[PDB]
């Protein structure tokens, strides 16, 4: 059957990290375009199209990153981690060249160093080692010591053609020492010493320019150094009298030098950074400098060769402009319009055919980095294409001219998910109008039926209409929106930990809108909320939006709208300390909107929806709210609850030792599940009735001492209402990631030996006796009963990265567990064979009932595999959302991409069956009548025969 | 009321389902009509079989008889000297009801076609045990019994339309000529077996267990009477003319 539907209602998305260092080389360039981004993954894009044609990852936890990236004519060289292991790739196919393994040092400058005719070895510095490398085959040869590299930081080492290696050592604030090697063996020429105190850094500053020139600006006094490495004796200071001085207070300046790899030379031409965005292109014969193209605002720049010429590319905030402090505005129609233009490196010219115009939808993203492609066409032609990078994270291409400047736009802030979730649509027009047609508040006999011959009298009307269209036949999604009889078809909204609200739609997966934050800050949480459903008409639906930050401390809350994107106008004011935690009560007034209160560090709960209803229900109810805090670093699991109007007051505590026992991860019970079947049969015909526990939290704790036989992993079953720990469950030689999962009464929790290599998987099961209680009313002040737990323990042979259960609306279906595996497929499989009712020895009435003899066998099935083709590189997590009809769930799949899908528990019984022949059931049904006309006629004349005869 | 179904299965599985056990009867009534056959019949079992009735309507009417007469036939029946029964006399797989059969392969192929479905509910609340009854085709332990399939849906048709069926249909009563032959014929029909001497003994000993009670006697109870029927009958005789 799954051949058969391929791709008819599931979809993924590939999606990509921030672009750290990309290059756009590749003079032929077909359709190819490198990125290496800064979350371990390695992407090729299409200059075309857009599409991923080759894409690695490695690492991600916190190794593996890549630090430099250099590019041949054909193929590619790249660091990973911090110096220890180098690989080289491949463009026209995908795999790896070669690979070498570095030694033990810290990563600082790489570069090409060409013999006489082209380049053969890489030279690789470290903090104090220094070695180089062969770009065919790989192989360490050349590796020695420099004369004093304690105190000295050796950064920027240029090359030259002719067969010399430099580098450059800049100490905080002492002295400089230029050092030099040859190329054919390790043999160290001479050292210059010279003395700055005005130079500090040399990891992002001064370049080389025009032949082994070293330039470094001064705010200071407001100076150039220039000196000479290849020949003269010392530095020559160089005042700027002919230029326009003005260096910023608070900036160190930057040079942008730029030297071919392939060209033994250099160029002579350079950019000097000055204030926040003052650009100029200078030029230094031998002693003199010449400036052109005083560039006011060039808020960036970009440089690009491709033979014997030139280019560098200059944007500008232009379109009326009126620039503000530090971003620019355009005042015409749209706003945030910028251009880029061609500029000429030897001489200042600029080109009359290259002008690039564009304009951004959201404001305040400004652009970050940009890169340019220039190859020659025709004979008097040249065209280019500018990638430029928003502020956050997002990609765009533009093209020289054609009918719409933005070529293809890829959504780069779709990768890191931080909370997700998933509404319905408002309404449809007829259900609408039927809704509002039915309602009656206070009316006779004579006005329903007056509304009842009314609705018939539509009725007809629109059957008269459909009829016409039918005899005649015979002859942008965002404003529908519909619902349908199964509503599949879900609006989700997407957080970022960048901060920016997505949202698309679980049919097509097309973004409709995309709202960005103010600012956020890295190490921030978020949370998403949905008080106001769509099925009421009255008022526009409510979500809401909690983010905090970790490090200053500041907690915001906003009222957006998950339909539109707009958001409302009512917002609280937020004060005192940054907002603790906060529930939603499911008890609703105002209109038909739900209640949000939060706790403060001053122990004190705020409402949002502030009435006096919404007060006067809280009042009514006061000793009915609960509340438990749990802490990390502090170990302390203590509780508060509501007294009266609006008071904190200590109902339990409980301190658990940290140098001991250190929390990790505590899973509750969902609000959204309802339990269909309150007990379970047992062997002749006697009931057994479960334990079900609305108000019950479960917290994992982890041993601090690593060692490999003492490890301590245990649980806590503890209720929120009462200070009462039900059951503590200890392992004795677990240790690693522990995943838990809470369902109905059953907790399902993988750990890893240490003692013998294997995931070991323990089921744990609440039940209580043959007699129940009082079963009208559940509370835990009363109760006072311990129920029995079960556990049992299989082998699975996998890591489980992402767990997760599937929950329907009334829960009639089976309960299938859905888990995530390093290779990206999800597997789902069934509760009933994890179950703690599993006999050893096979017994009679428990093989009559229902049971499969137990065994500690798990096999991964290929059968059961949803992900067929798509799969996931990195399984973060995944979301299981209960549809509408009973046995559907879409469960969606996020982490690097993006997969949706619909999983079926047992089969399907709720549609009709695909292969059903309707020829056949029409046949027969049309051939029951022709007979039953043919045998009428033939027993009247068979009685009309017997009768004269 | 829970698990919404679709709005196009209810058109493709009640309707049908409806119509091919109603036409399913029809069939099956028409050809067995067609399919009944005559039997031969021979004069002698015929002219036993008007014997036979003869006897029983003496048996049954004798009361309005001169007993002369009564005596006279119970004579010429009985005859201890020669007797006409007596001496007259002559010379000497498991289909049972096949309706079930056609049923049961009628539902058999509707359960083959529809593997997993829900066709209806029963508001009647029905035990658990019959579970395995009624789904026999879907997977689930938690569902109640009210949801059957087609099977006991078809199962329940095929009953709830047994008295519908004669609803239609009925009985016939014409052609007076061939109501005679009908009645020999099935009077005969009736005595196809051979067991004469034991039927011819046994009549003759039950027409001797027969006492003789004349009704007639009784005609003193309508001198002493009184006749107003006959004015109040001959007063709605007289409107009526002649055509
Ligand atoms: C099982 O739990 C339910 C719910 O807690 C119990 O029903 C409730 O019982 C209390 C105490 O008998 C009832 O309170 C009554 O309030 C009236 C005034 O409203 C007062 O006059 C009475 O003296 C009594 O205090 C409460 O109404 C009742 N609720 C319902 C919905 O019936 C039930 O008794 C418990 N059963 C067992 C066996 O524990
Ligand atoms: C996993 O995905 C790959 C694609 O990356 C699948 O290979 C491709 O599968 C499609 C169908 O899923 C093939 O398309 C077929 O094309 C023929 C005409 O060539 C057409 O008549 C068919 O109706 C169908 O559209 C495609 O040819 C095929 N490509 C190759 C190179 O084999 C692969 O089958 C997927 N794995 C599965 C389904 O297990």
């Amino acid at each position: 059957v799954y051949e058969d539907q391929v791709g008819k209602f599931d979809w993924r998305q590939q999606y990509v990290g921030k672009v750290k260092f990309a290059s756009l080389e590749f003079s032929p360039g077909s359709k190819k375009l490198v990125v290496a981004t800064e979350k371990n993954v390695i992407a090729a894009l299409n200059s075309r199209t857009g599409e991923i044609l080759w894409r690695h990852v490695d690492k991600g936890t916190a190794e593996g990153a890549v630090d430099a990236m250099l590019l041949h004519g054909q193929d590619v060289i790249t660091v990973s981690n911090g110096g220890r292991i180098m690989r080289s790739w491949e463009t026209n196919i995908g795999g790896l060249n070669w690979e070498i393994t570095l030694d033990s040092g810290s990563f600082q400058a790489l570069g090409l160093v060409g013999l006489q005719e082209s380049v053969r070895y890489i030279a690789v510095l470290k903090k104090t080692t220094l070695a180089l490398h062969h770009l065919s085959s790989g192989h360490l040869k050349w590796v020695e010591h420099l004369p004093e590299s304690d105190s000295i930081h050796y950064q920027m080492v240029y090359s030259y053609g002719s067969g010399v290696v430099w580098a450059l050592g800049v100490v905080p604030f002492s002295h400089v020492n230029i050092v030099k090697f040859n190329v054919e063996d390790g043999e160290i020429v001479q050292q210059v010493r010279v003395s700055t105190p005005w130079l500090q850094h040399l990891s992002g500053a001064c370049g080389v320019v025009d032949e082994a020139v070293l330039v470094c600006p001064d705010p200071s006094s407001r100076s150039l150094q220039t000196l000479a490495l290849e020949t003269e004796w010392e530095l020559r200071q160089i005042p700027l009298q002919s230029l326009d001085l003005e260096f910023g207070s608070g900036f160190q300046p930057r040079v942008l030098p730029t030297q071919p790899n392939p060209v033994d030379a250099s160029r002579a031409q350079f950019f000097l950074h000055l204030s926040p965005s003052h650009y100029a292109l200078l030029q230094y014969h031998y002693g003199t400098l010449s400036l052109l193209k005083n560039f006011p605002q060039t808020a960036l720049v970009s440089f690009a060769t491709t033979g014997e010429k030139t280019v560098a590319a200059v944007m500008a905030c232009r379109n009326s402009f009126s620039e503000k402090s530090s971003s620019k505005d355009s005042l015409a129609c749209f706003n945030q319009t910028y251009t880029i233009n061609l500029y000429l490196v030897e001489t200042g010219r600029r080109l009359l055919d290259t002008t690039i115009t564009f304009s951004l939808e959201q404001s305040g993203t400004r652009p970050e980095r940009l890169y340019i492609q220039v190859f020659l066409k025709k004979d008097d032609s040249v065209g280019y294409r500018a990638l430029v990078q928003t502020e956050d994270h997002l990609l765009l291409f533009l093209q020289q001219l054609a009918g719409k400047v933005v070529l293809w736009s890829r959504e780069e802030s779709l990768a890191e998910v931080v909370c997700l979730e998933m509404v319905d649509l408002p309404l449809t027009g007829a259900q609408a109008e039927l809704e509002g047609e039915f309602g009656k508040k206070a009316d006779g006999l004579l006005g329903m039926f007056l509304k009842r011959l009314s609705s018939q009298l539509i009725l007809l009307q629109a059957w008269t209409s459909h009829l016409w269209k039918m005899f005649y036949d015979a002859r942008i999604n965002i404003d529908t929106l519909a619902r349908d009889e199964f509503n599949l078809q879900k609006m989700m909204v997407m957080v970022t930990a960048s901060g920016k609200l997505f949202g698309i739609e679980s049919s097509s997966g097309t973004i409709l809108w995309k709202q960005y934050l103010p600012n956020v800050k890295p190490d921030s949480s978020f949370k998403l909320m949905v008080q106001r459903t769509t099925a009421h008409f009255p008022h526009p639906p409510q979500c809401t939006l909690l983010v905090k930050d970790k490090e200053s401390g500041m907690s915001s809350l906003y009222v957006f709208n998950p339909i539109f994107g707009k958001w409302s106008q009512v917002a609280p004011p937020v004060l005192k300390r940054p907002i603790l935690q906060s529930l939603l009560l499911p008890v609703m007034d105002q209109d038909y909107a739900k209640v949000l209160l939060l706790i403060d560090d001053e122990y004190k709960v705020t409402a949002f929806p502030a009435t006096r209803n919404v007060l006067r229900q809280l009042h009514e109810l006061a000793p009915s709210i609960f509340f438990y805090l749990v802490d990390a670093e502090q170990g302390r699991l203590c509780g508060y609850r509501l007294r009266k109007d609006l008071t904190t007051e200590l109902s339990w505590e409980l301190t658990i030792p940290p140098e001991v026992q250190r929390i990790v991860k505590v899973k509750g019970k969902r609000s959204s599940e309802h339990v269909h079947s309150q007990g379970r049969v047992m062997g002749d015909r006697s009931v057994l009735y479960k334990s079900l526990n609305p108000n019950l939290l479960a917290v994992v704790t982890e041993s601090t001492d690593a060692h490999h036989e003492r490890t301590f992993i245990g649980i806590f079953l503890i209720d929120g209402v009462t200070g009462r720990i039900i059951h503590s469950s200890v392992q004795k030689k677990a240790k690693g990631p522990v995943h838990i999962v809470h369902s109905e009464n059953w907790v399902v929790y993988q750990y890893w030996n240490t003692k013998a290599r294997r995931n070991e998987f323990t089921v744990l099961e609440l039940y209580e006796g043959t007699e129940q209680y009082n079963a009208t009313a559940f509370s835990s002040l009363d109760r006072p009963q311990l129920p029995q737990v079960l556990q049992q323990s299989y082998i699975f042979p996998s890591s489980i990265s992402a767990m997760e259960a599937t929950i329907t609306e009334r829960g009639i279906t089976s309960r299938h567990l859905l888990i995530g595996l390093p290779s990206g497929a999800i597997l789902s499989l069934p509760k009933a064979l994890l179950d703690p009712r599993r006999p050893e020895i096979p017994t009679e009435q428990s093989r009559e009932e229902n049971l499969i003899p137990y065994s500690p066998d798990v096999q991964i099935h290929a059968e059961r595999f949803i992900n067929y083709n798509q799969t996931v590189s990195r399984m973060r997590g995944i979301y299981t959302a209960p549809s509408g009809l009973e046995s559907t769930c879409l469960v969606v799949a996020y982490g690097l991409d993006i997969y949706q899908t619909r999983v079926y528990p047992s089969k399907q019984f709720d549609v009709l069956k695909d292969d059903y022949d309707y020829v056949l059931i029409s046949s027969v049904l049309f051939g029951l009548v022709f007979a039953t006309m043919i045998t009428k006629r033939l027993a009247q004349v068979k009685l009309l025969n017997r009768a004269w005869r | 009321p829970e698990l919404l179904l679709d709005s196009n299965i209810r058109l493709w599985v009640v309707l049908p389902i409806v119509i091919i056990t109603f036409f399913v009867g029809m069939i099956r009534h028409y050809v067995s009509i067609l399919l009944q056959s005559d039997k031969k019949l021979t004069q002698e079992q015929v002219s036993d079989s008007q014997v036979l009735i003869r006897s029983r309507v003496l048996r049954e009417n004798g009361k309005y008889i001169p007993k002369q007469s009564f005596l006279t036939r119970k004579y010429y029946f009985n005859n201890p000297e020669d007797g006409f029964f007596k001496k007259t006399k002559r010379k000497v797989m498991k289909g049972n009801v096949t309706n079930v059969l056609p049923m049961i392969l009628i539902g058999g192929w509707i359960n083959m076609t529809f593997s997993g479905f829900v066709t209806t509910k029963v508001p009647f609340p029905l035990t658990l045990r019959f579970k395995p009854m009624l789904q026999q085709g879907i997977e689930l332990l938690t569902l109640d019994a009210s949801w059957v399939s087609s099977a006991s849906w078809y199962f329940l048709n095929v009953f709830g339309l047994r008295s519908i069926y004669s609803l239609i249909l009925g009985q016939d009563n014409a052609a007076d000529q061939s109501r005679m032959m009908q009645e020999q014929m099935t009077g005969a029909a009736m005595a196809m077996p051979a067991d004469t001497n034991k039927a011819f003994k046994t009549e003759w000993e039950a027409l001797e267990l027969t006492d003789h009670q004349w009704a007639l006697d009784d005609v003193e109870e309508e001198l002493m009477a009184k006749d107003l029927h006959f004015e109040g009958m001959f007063k709605k005789e007289l409107q009526t003319s002649i055509f």
